[PDB]
């Protein structure tokens, strides 16, 4: 029990539901009822479910017998059922033991979608061995799966799998780091806060491999006193999901402050919001010219929280089949709300929503169905635990007045074109780790822009780096002097007037 | 003396499904 | 477990009881009437209703020999061994006194012969057929079966002489659930406060093992709450309160619908402001049939089932759906708009029919069809795949909501945003009776909405919301929620500022008038005037039809 | 490098166990050998005085039921009981049948026994396992899981070949004028048994010589057994994949009327790097997902075998400048272009992939794919190249001696290498017709000028 971290409430529930029959059956004799005899474990692969089952089977005088999914299945008729019967008879002969049947979703095809007879036969064998006449005599079974919906409804019944445990945070990840680094002296100046904040997407089975790879790489690079891993070993282990920290974006100080507030406040102080008793805002919508920094702003507001980042594109979800785009939308929102917190970045809302209205065609009906699926997944019959939908389009006039409703995309934030004082910060943020010359003036480069974009400034920096690597095979001033002439200015003038008219209409509303 | 025994269990078949486009 | 243990199903119990007992007790009557009794039963129904329990009960009570056969236990790999096992079982049973045979989960042994590829399954099916019917088939031997999928059985097996009568062991009624609770709660020490009648009335779709799970969970909750409070005399003070059962019932759900369970969201009737008339009409329409069926059967009419909310976005239709799901006794089945569709052929309709089958099985039930604009549309579109599946889905909806079914208290709740695009056959009475329009709240309605939203939060004693309510005149409940959110955000920003200043060197345990004033200067008024024109036109057209 | 790696992996966890424990890592215990693996195993067994319980693959079965598991437990307990040692399991493909294609039950039982015996090694065991295999694909992933086998070597030499030669051929009355260094040098791909077959065939040819072993017997036993554009292109390719320290302190496109696919073939042959090529519409599928899954797993195969070259031939057919088409083909083109852009822009300085494109029409390529940051180079691609193409196509050909190709080079101006190959093939067809229509072995052994002058009659431009 000292080797389990993060699964506190479910570990305590499983511990009590196993040990209260095992420590004293006189309590259940006095209360006059039978304890539950089934645990259905579900969650992502690599969480630690079989480690908890083995820990409960080790701390109590049981016998942990492991049954695998694809191992017990065979092509011979009546042999896999014979193997299941032999395993249940072996578990019932010697002692009260703990059965862990792993990957039960492979041997439960719900008896209607499958075509093989052996799968339905072993399903019926499991329902017979778990419930029936003198079915079980003081023995509890444990399961493990990834998708608990592809199980039989008679299998998810009382008496077989009567308890369903959701084994899906930062303090638990720090506990796993503390219990996985317990039998080795790593160092004195290693702080686990960065190791618990940077590995925001580790399930729990990768942390042990991370510590083992760091401890292997330290001895590999050091080949008995004063041994152990340091911070650079953990950095190399993490190197073996974006790399920004509030610094790569230039300008837009009030927009950065507003995003920082409306993202960091519901994360850092949940207790103050439960004291106030109100739910925070979720949706932010950006609009304006392309090449402005909306994706960079989304990455810069996602990188400081302990949330994930699911950045999907506009036209990378529509399909020619019937229902495939809505299934992809539902899968994206389920993967978003299955790991809290998580900021979602929907790009090209003008390509997704299209302001459904009426088209009278197959593509129009598919667009209507996509819009209704998005409207149901954002604010419908959900719990909205921790979902931060952030939109980014370049055509806000083709959006229906249902996603712009408050509660879904209420923040109508306009992202304008930067100025020279903002382009100074962009050029200072792009040249962070670059050998610079004291004779170059970034102010003289930024004054001669007059309506450039972040993509154009990145193109100028890339041309300067190409000229630097051409001169090599610090950065000099003549590279900037020869790269400033070949500018692009990909953004035209009429889109800026249209965006300013849309912003003025949104302000006058 | 020894003896033999016969056994014929099953095989594996292939199905075909129809899809709908839009 | 005897006959007393089995409860909640009296007709089926008598049906098996008479056949299994009376011929073995007084065969003089059969000799006098000159007809042999039926000698075959196939018990079917949803999983977990008590089929195996009744089989165990009759086995333990009757003095006749009982032989148990499991489904896959007889199958083997060698050629000609499973049939040998069945022959051995039957001959052993027939060798002794009159006996009962029980083939549990027969659907695994004996699927339809024409639709199988193997050979051993066909041979064992034929062996079952020959054993039960054939030259000198049976003599004082009774066969009983149990299955969950009767339709997936060889039709040659479902004939007189093999399985004479197929008894339907289905879900029990309110009284049946009452006896199930009374049976299960007979050994555990109960507290006087809890009354099982109210619990039986509250539970609707729970069947058998579901009630057993409820009782076990309530006992476990009582133990867990007492075990943590305390560190011989403890045994005496072991009593399960009504609160334990209420906790278990709130945390539970029937097995058939467990996969369709919805994440719990806390909303109550007072949490929705305004719309008092619509709220009362919905409450009447919902709890009238379920709480008082005696009056409806006395008057000899059926109750209105369907309802449709339409109006501007955000006004509170999904909120009303949440409120219903929280504050009605009937089971809830939520569905997104296009959630049921699929790429395959003939699967979106299978999806619709399965959800409706589950709903009408676990009646009474409230099915909330959200965003009908996707599923319904208008039949007869622009030809080709633009309508090819959109028409089949609509036809399946029509024939499932009304036609060739038994009225079983299934209330469909609709929610749309552009109802003019809905197929007119769906809107017909008997499918969606009520056409409720949920308009933008007026001044007093907005005041009620604000008071509802601000129910649980600190407020300044000298603070009034009438100015806020009156200073909008065009807003929606979502917009008022946005105003409240901005006010709360500014207040908590001020609180964090004060806390940081105090740390560097409750300051504000309430929201202020200046907080509201600062937050309100940037409002939205999301619903445009063209959408309002469209909705007003549709509503006045409806009234003109009225 | 592989010998130094296996020497470290067999020395450092076998001589300094205390240091390994002090470090705090207990993972090294299993080494895999795919691809002189048995020679390395014998050198390991003869370089250490530790215990060496060799167990081959199919030598684990016995008439007694359950003997396999008892034999595995006996070997593992003997290796744990005697000393910190090493176990050699040769030909693991017989014991582990990959568990999915098999249908037996004692194979599953012996695989489960090997799994539960490899996992049940504690810190006080201090034993490692070495395993050799032939194919690197028929192995259980449960055997390749983290804990048993994670550190595999890829043994893909002349000194060992000379050692094997001096081991084998030293037991015969050989010769007096032999140099085995030349036999070790000229033999490149032989392993283990092919040198023994070489010596056996040398003895057989010596016996055939003195019936009707010198150096010539081994010799024929081995023989009877088994400009500025290309300069800039090669230099640039070499520099990008070279050390990145200077850079710290990918793509290309061909266009023209000439040898673009010839230049891609010359890159694919003589660059000393990997190469993966697909056709233009080869990666298409009228389905949502498949036509993108092909490009996804193509780039997964590219990033797996780093470094590599992904030669995208006929880019226009794939990209088509997605723009607006408003159909199912337009939607498939837009999804293909979006998959290509989102699976090419995600290439960092790591994994160093390189996409090579070629086209005839550069007008119809997408400017979203000609953007900077994804694919910026533009290599524009005569008489001398035509003469070189005609001389490279006629390498292994019995040409007539009185024939000059400068007339064909000067007459054909705007032609291409494919139609030059068509001209040569029509000349070969005319020569074959003349041949098919006592003389010598061939009445027309060489292709005359008349065959070329008749084959160029029906020659067009591409
Ligand atoms: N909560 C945890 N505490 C400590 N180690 C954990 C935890 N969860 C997972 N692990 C580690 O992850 C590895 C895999 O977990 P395990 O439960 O054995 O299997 P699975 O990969 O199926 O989840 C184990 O070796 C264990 O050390
Ligand atoms: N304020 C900024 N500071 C630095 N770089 C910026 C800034 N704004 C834009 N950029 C650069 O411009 C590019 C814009 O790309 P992207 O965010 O995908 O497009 P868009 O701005 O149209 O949403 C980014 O790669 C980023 O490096
Ligand atoms: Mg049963
Ligand atoms: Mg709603």
């Amino acid at each position: 029990y000292d080797d389990i971290g993060g699964c506190r409430k479910q570990m305590a529930q499983i511990r009590e539901m196993v040990e209260l029959p095992l420590r004293h059956p006189q309590l259940f004799k006095a209360i006059g009822i039978k304890p539950p005899r089934g645990v259905l474990m579900y969650g992502p692969p690599g969480t630690g479910k079989t480690l908890m089952a083995r820990a409960v089977a080790n701390e109590t005088g049981a016998f942990f017998f492991l049954i695998n999914g694809p191992e017990v299945m065979s092509k011979m008729a009546g042999e896999s059922e014979s193997n299941l019967r032999k395993a249940f008879e072996e578990a019932e002969k010697n002692a009260p033991a703990i059965i862990f049947i792993d990957e039960i979703d492979s041997i439960a095809p719900k008896r209607d979608k499958t075509n093989g007879e052996v799968e339905r036969r072993v399903v019926s064998q499991l329902l017979t061995l778990m419930d029936g006449m003198k079915a079980r005599s003081n023995v509890v079974v444990i399961a493990a799966t990834n998708r608990p919906n592809s199980i039989d409804p008679a299998l998810r019944r009382f008496g077989r799998f009567d308890r369903e445990v959701d084994i899906g945070d930062a303090t638990g990840r720090l506990e796993v780091l503390r219990i996985h680094t317990k039998n080795m002296k790593l160092a004195d100046d290693v702080d686990l806060e960065a190791l618990a904040a940077e590995t925001h997407g580790y399930v729990g089975a990768d942390i042990a491999s991370l510590c083992s790879e760091a401890a292997m790489q330290q001895i590999r690079e050091k080949m008995l006193d004063s041994l152990g891993v340091t911070m650079d070993n953990f950095r190399f282990a993490l190197g073996n999901s974006v790399n920004v920290t509030w610094d790569d974006v230039g300008g837009l100080d009030e927009i950065k402050e507003e995003l920082k507030e409306t993202v960091e406040y519901p994360v850092l102080h949940p207790d103050q919001y439960t004291k106030f008793g109100l739910s925070p805002s979720k949706g932010v919508l950006f609009y304006g010219p392309p090449g402005t920094g909306k994706t960079l702003l989304a990455k810069a507001v996602a990188t400081e929280v302990s949330a994930n980042f699911i950045s999907v594109k506009g036209p990378e979800l529509l399909s020619m089949w019937y229902g495939e785009s809505e299934s992809n939308i539902r899968d994206i929102f389920d993967k978003a709300r299955a790991a809290a917190p998580t900021v979602v970045f929907l790009d090209e809302l003008d390509s997704i929503a299209k302001a459904r209205g009426g088209s009278l065609g197959d593509a129009g009906g598919a667009s209507d169905r996509v819009v209704n699926q998005l409207l149901t997944e954002m604010d419908g019959m959900n719990a909205k635990k921790n979902v931060f939908v952030i939109g980014a389009t370049n055509r806000p006039d083709q959006i229906d007045p249902a996603i712009l409703r408050p509660g879904r995309l209420d923040q109508l934030i306009y992202v304008p074109l930067p100025d020279e004082n903002a382009r100074l910060s962009i050029l200072n943020a792009q040249l962070r780790k670059t050998p610079l010359e004291p004779g170059l003036e970034l102010t003289a480069i930024a004054k001669a822009t007059q309506g450039f974009s972040g993509a154009d400034l990145l193109y100028i920096v890339q041309r300067a780096a190409k000229y630097a690597i051409k001169d090599s095979i610090y950065i000099t001033k003549e590279h900037f002097a020869e790269a400033m002439k070949t500018a692009k200015r990909s953004v035209s003038d009429a889109e800026l007037r249209r965006y300013e008219a849309y912003s003025q209409q949104m302000k006058a509303s | 003396a020894a003896a033999a025994a016969a056994a014929a269990a099953a095989a594996a078949a292939v199905a075909v499904a129809v899809a709908v486009a839009a």
